[PDB]
RNA sequence: AUUAGCAGUUUCGGGGGCGUAAUGCUCUCAGCUGAUUCUCAAACUCUGAACAUUUUUGGUAAGCAGAACUGGCGAUGUGGGUUGAACCAAAUAUUGGGAUAAGACGUCUAACAUUCACUAAUAGAUACCACAAAAGGUGUUAGUUCAUUAAGACAGCAGGACGGUGGCCAUGGAAGUCGGUAUCCGCUAAGGAGUGUGUAACAACUCACCUGCCAAAUGGACUAGCCCUGAAAAUGGAUGACGCUAGCAGUGGAUGGUCGAUGCCCAAUCGUUAAAAGAAGUGAUAAUACUUUUAAC
RNA sequence: CCUAACUACUAUACAGCGAAACCACUGCAAGGGGAACGGGCCUUGCAAAAACAGCGGGGAAAGAAGACCCUGUUGAGCUUG
RNA sequence: CGCUCAUAGCGACGCUGCUUUUUGAUCCUUCGAUGUCGGCUCUUCUUAUCAUUGUGAAGCAGAAUUCACAAAGUGUUGGAUUGUUCACCCACUAACAAGGAACGUGAGCUGGGUUUAGACCGUCGUGAGACAGGUUAGUUUUACCCUACUGUUGUCAAUUGUU
RNA sequence: ACCUGCCGCUACCAUCCGUUGGAUAAUGGCUGAACGCCUCUAAGUCAGAAUCCAUUCUAGAAAC
């Protein structure tokens, strides 16, 4: 009916600083830090030493198991990619009416200029840390890289929302910009 | 039934529904743009007069437009603007329930609109002769301490201010012993700056010149043309029997019907089609008209180029009867509220 | 019937009419077959027997039978074929609907529309079925199970409200389990019938008896 | 009234196969007979039952119409169901106190605590009663049965996924996979004469099928609580309102406890009745057309 | 089409002059139940003296013991084999 | 069926609902009298969404169409004929979607029908007369009360300062 | 009577003027579980309607 909840216990390299000051995280590793909220759900959330973080909250449902087991894969993700910086490469398609793909590389913005006839300036403003940059793989291709896994892959998503024709056959046209190498990480 | 037309799209708006005599004689309006200006060259309101109508031909300025550089020929209001005596400053200060009076101060040189609000008021009358009794600024000396310390609390104590300015509707045709008094808020820079200068500027006198340029849109209001009671038929512009058998009326038939079992507010009926208030915008602003020292008229042709001649904007024969400029004035778009000589209010868009 | 929307009858009530000398006007029933699959199966080779049954009392149809024995007659054939089904249904309809037309009305009335005269003219043959009583039933080989509860979920979807499918305990349109049905082969006391069962059993119905064993043996 | 096949018949009915054809046998199909099978037949019955509730005829139904038994309402109210002619309690002289009934107890509004679950929903919240159904949900809870699992499972990822063989056909291409029919054997840890993707059909890839690692549970088909979907209509609106939600003040329970009728208990007062008494606290009066007592209402 | 203006006159204000029909009580709403469409009952929304001139939604407005229809062992006017 | 292919789009026999915009059934309400049908006028609301806003499916390549969600925010036409809603044509339009409000709306109108008397025919009647048959002509009263609405004064007929 | 007729009213029988922010629904995604994979969802979050609510405009309370 009501049933107790396993702790998820975590290693964390000697790397980073995971710092938890009222049940928040901090992660500073080598590219730099991130912060992040938890207590959702009152799930107590301990450092053992300094080479372990464990999850838990000693009685409740299936729900809070659930939570439990998300937090602690969110953080995982967060230590490996505050080390080594995380890369979302998205891709993109056409070349019958030709694709141009620009990049203000201050400000950290794409701008896709003309695909599907278009003449507009489509510029997407990245969320806050991550980048992008031009690289020459096949005259295609624009690599964004960062360490906050969900931020990019949300920017990078919103990229390719904004890159697609929104009136007539989802087949006419399979084009736009779209994620290709991903989970991809780096150590160079 | 259905209906069953569809259209019936309410004859009217509901937007000015209350469609009563409005508040104030002059135009008014109880909203301002907001900072992101200068400071004391953006005081963002204006008060002027009406005084008629007049056409001018210009260019467009539109590509592909019945060519951007042929005539068209367009109306014009034209409107006498006396430059203003601001003489008040108002200190408001933000609260739980909006803004508030806090404190105004006053200028020591004049107190003269005080008394302009006072001979055509009070009936037992106890202090006419020349005095108070709602609290003002007297005093040389010791007044300016007062003045000191309510400068420095606005000053620092929250939220933003305006000017009690007034116009100089003596020195105009029509003959007016009261003024009519006006807040121009005062946008942009921050608040020291604004509470500082508004002191300087007292004796100062505005100009229309001063608020706006001559290419500037406006938010124009004013008080609507005052044609009293009518019924409903040009009120809300409705229909009627036009080949005519009907021992009725020219009034209309249901209201409402047997419907809540009720008559409702959203049917068109006898009230009043005048003094209301409103507000057009985007009012592009043609020409600023330049003051007149009753020597010149160059200034009030404009260019000698396509002009190419020496006037007054007013007309021939002039304006005897109605509101005649000998003052700063402004071209805008064709067409304001309110009559032809009555009290306007401008703000900037 | 197809006229009426059967929520007119759906709702086991007024004792019950039939065909007779003194209700001659009827329709026929739209039912006049029981006979689903292979009539001519021994009782030796299919031991199993899915029954379905109406999980509500009400009345049911004879269009509605109609309906659900093809999609046991469809279903008797993209599944197995004719050497599985055999269906005698287990409910008819003897049981009569009337109906008092006002369809003469769509404009005015003559007034005998009205409630005088009241009472309504044969229309509509129909079942009527407790919880229990049995609707649909498929005697069978003991390789076709989930190929023929779909036949009868299927059917279910074609009767008004709640029906249960099931499987006996039994060789099919027999009384005997599977248990007791070993037992007739074992002792000599199995006695075919083309279909069912007689059973060989001991009995006196004469002066002094022994042809009861020797009868059909 | 009515379903099925079975057997025994066929010099009686019909048409075939067996010597030409039949009824000579043997068949499906007629008729008759015998044993069994389906549904039992308000006007059938061997047997045989103890406005509202219950029964019940008409009627698709109706806050329709028509009966039965009891109860009410109506010619009695009060408390309770928000409110309400009929449902609940329960019946009214007039009062006092005590304890109850139905109904409640976060607040409106007198009345509370403790305890276990369940629901997360624009909800859900006491009969009559202000509607909801068939049919869906890998929502959550609770169960039931069979299957699998240290002979190493489950999911995951990794390896393998063959020889005869291009099976015979159609083809003269269809070589597992436009497609028809057979659908076997070897060998192996295992591999359908093949689950699709793909290709001219192949090739190539994947699936069934097996195994490598990781390492303890897995899988499934149903039942049934609450929830959701199904679930659309006309002024602005209804658990009566507010409002409530991670124990709730919602639902389903558990253990006490409290409020509360003109009901009940007790007391008082007045009338009525029945019985009795007479100097009516009228102990000098001299009353019975009147007063009093006792009891019941 | 699409309404417009104008004058008379009434209305509108005054001065005199003064009226009726009608009127259980009375006049704010939503919903509920209730002789099944409430102003009053119930529960909510609310609420602000005294009034003016227009308007016609409501008062299941008013005028008329509906004569439509049925009934009563009520009549009449007329018709006929 | 849709070549093929159950569910793109439809969907048999069959089964369950909702609706009150059809008409019946009923006769609770009204015969101390709710003025009956339509049209004009005018608002309001409902959504069962025709258009448009944004979305998702399609046998959606493009084009156009079809299907569906959210959503009622804004549109929802001009005419012939008909007493007429209904009906049917012509023409526009993005579209000319269905409805509700005492079958919204008669002290708002009109009276074209339906509604008396006069009267023509046809059928029926021995006849006086009859007709959910046709034809034609036929007085539409009242707000100067309360409320509701519209605007117009005035007031906490002082909340316990004037202005 | 007719012509002409200012001022004044008035005409799609003329002229001028009709804004920008957040919040979402559907829905499309992210990271990511319950259910080692998976999945827009559960915790969480992004984009997103002529929609909502503000800004605008009207009126201005037995409110200051």
């Amino acid at each position: 009916m009501k049933v107790i909840n396993s702790s998820r216990k975590v290693q964390i390299p000697e790397n980073v600083t995971v710092d938890v000051k009222g049940r928040s995280v901090k992660v500073t590793g080598p590219r730099g830090t991130l912060s992040k909220s938890f207590d959702h759900a009152s799930v107590d959330i301990n450092l053992v030493g300094k080479k372990e973080l464990t999850v838990d909250l000693w009685f409740g449902n299936r729900k809070q198991i659930a939570c439990i087991k998300t937090i602690t894969s969110i953080i995982e993700n967060m230590i490996t990619g505050v080390t080594k910086g995380y890369e979302y490469k998205m891709r993109f398609v056409y070349a019958h009416f030709p694709i141009n793909v620009a990049v203000t590389d201050g400000g950290r913005v794409v701008e896709i200029r003309n695909f599907f006839g278009e003449k507009i300036v489509r510029r997407i403003e990245l969320l806050d840390g991550i980048t992008c940059y031009r690289n020459e793989k096949a005259k295609d291709e624009i690599v964004l890289t960062g360490n906050s896994l969900e931020l990019l892959s949300q920017s990078c998503a919103t990229i390719q929302l904004r890159s697609a024709i929104k009136y007539k056959d989802v087949r006419k046209f399979l084009d736009g910009i779209y994620v290709s190498e991903r989970n991809v990480l780096e150590s160079n | 039934m259905s209906h069953r037309k569809f259209e019936a799209p309410r004859h009217g708006n509901l937007g000015f529904r209350p469609r009563k005599r409005a508040a104030r004689h002059q135009g008014k309006v109880k909203s301002f743009p907001k900072d992101d200006r200068t400071q004391k060259v953006h005081l963002t309101a204006f008060m002027g007069y009406k005084a008629g109508m007049t056409h001018v031909v210009r260019d467009l300025e539109k590509p592909g437009s019945k060519m951007h550089k042929k005539e068209i020929v367009e109306a014009v209001t034209i409107i006498e603007c006396p430059p203003m005596y601001i003489v008040g400053l108002v200190g408001y200060v933000e609260t739980a329930q909006g803004l508030k009076t806090y404190k105004t101060v006053w200028a020591q040189h004049l107190s003269d609109n005080f008394r302009r609000r006072l001979y055509k008021n009070w009936y037992k009358s106890k202090s006419k002769k020349a005095f108070t009794k709602y609290v003002k600024q007297y005093e040389t000396e010791e007044g300016k301490k007062s003045i000191e310390a309510s400068l420095q609390a606005i000053k620092k104590r929250c939220s933003v201010v305006r000017v009690i300015a007034h116009t100089q509707v003596h020195k105009l045709k029509l003959t007016q012993k009261k003024a009519h008094v006006l807040e121009i808020q005062v946008n942009g820079g921050s608040i020291v700056e604004k509470v500082n200068f508004a002191v300087a500027n007292f004796e100062k006198t505005v100009n229309v010149t001063g608020v706006f340029a001559e290419n500037e849109l406006i938010d124009v209001i004013g008080v609507t043309k005052g044609k009293g009671f009518n019924g409903v038929i040009k009120r809300w512009g409705v229909r009627k029997l036009p080949r005519k058998t009907h021992k009725g009326l020219r009034k209309v038939a249901c209201i409402g019907a047997w419907h809540p079992s009720r008559v409702s507010t959203t049917v068109p009926r006898a009230g009043q089609l005048g003094y209301h208030h409103r507000v057009e915008r985007n009012k592009k602003i043609y020409r600023i008209g330049q003051a007149q020292p009753e020597d010149g008229k160059q200034i009030s042709t404009g260019k000698t180029e396509f002009d190419l001649t020496e006037k007054t904007i007013n007309p021939m024969g002039g304006f005897a009867h109605y509101g005649m400029v000998k003052h700063e004035f402004l071209m805008l778009k064709g067409c304001v509220a309110g009559p032809r000589k009555r009290a306007l209010t401008l703000r900037k868009s | 019937m197809g006229r009426r929307p059967a929520r007119c009858y759906r709702y086991c009530k007024n004792k019950p009419y039939i065909k007779s000398r003194y209700c001659r006007g009827v329709p026929d029933a739209k039912i006049r077959i029981f006979d689903l699959g292979r009539k001519k199966a021994s009782t030796d080779e299919f031991p199993l027997c899915v029954h379905l049954i109406s999980l509500e009392k009400e009345q049911l149809s004879s269009e509605a039978i109609e309906a659900g024995r093809i999609s046991c007659n469809k279903y008797i054939s993209k599944t197995g074929g004719k050497d599985s089904f055999h269906m005698r249904v287990r409910v008819h309809p003897w049981h009569v609907l009337r109906i008092n037309k006002m369809l003469s009305c769509a404009g005015a009335d003559r007034l005998q529309t009205g409630m005088r005269g009241a009472f309504g003219k044969p229309m509509g043959t129909v079942a009527r079925v407790n919880i229990g009583q049995i609707i649909f039933s498929i005697r069978t080989r003991d390789n076709m199970l989930a190929n023929v509860v779909e036949a009868l979920r299927r059917s279910s979807y074609k009767f008004p409200g709640r029906q249960k499918i099931v499987v006996s305990k039994k060789w099919g349109f027999t009384a005997y389990n599977r248990e007791a049905y070993q037992k007739l082969k074992a002792d000599g006391r199995l006695m075919n019938d083309g279909a069912n069962v007689k059973v060989i059993t001991n009995h006196g119905t004469l002066a002094q008896y022994a042809k009861d064993i020797a009868a059909a043996n």
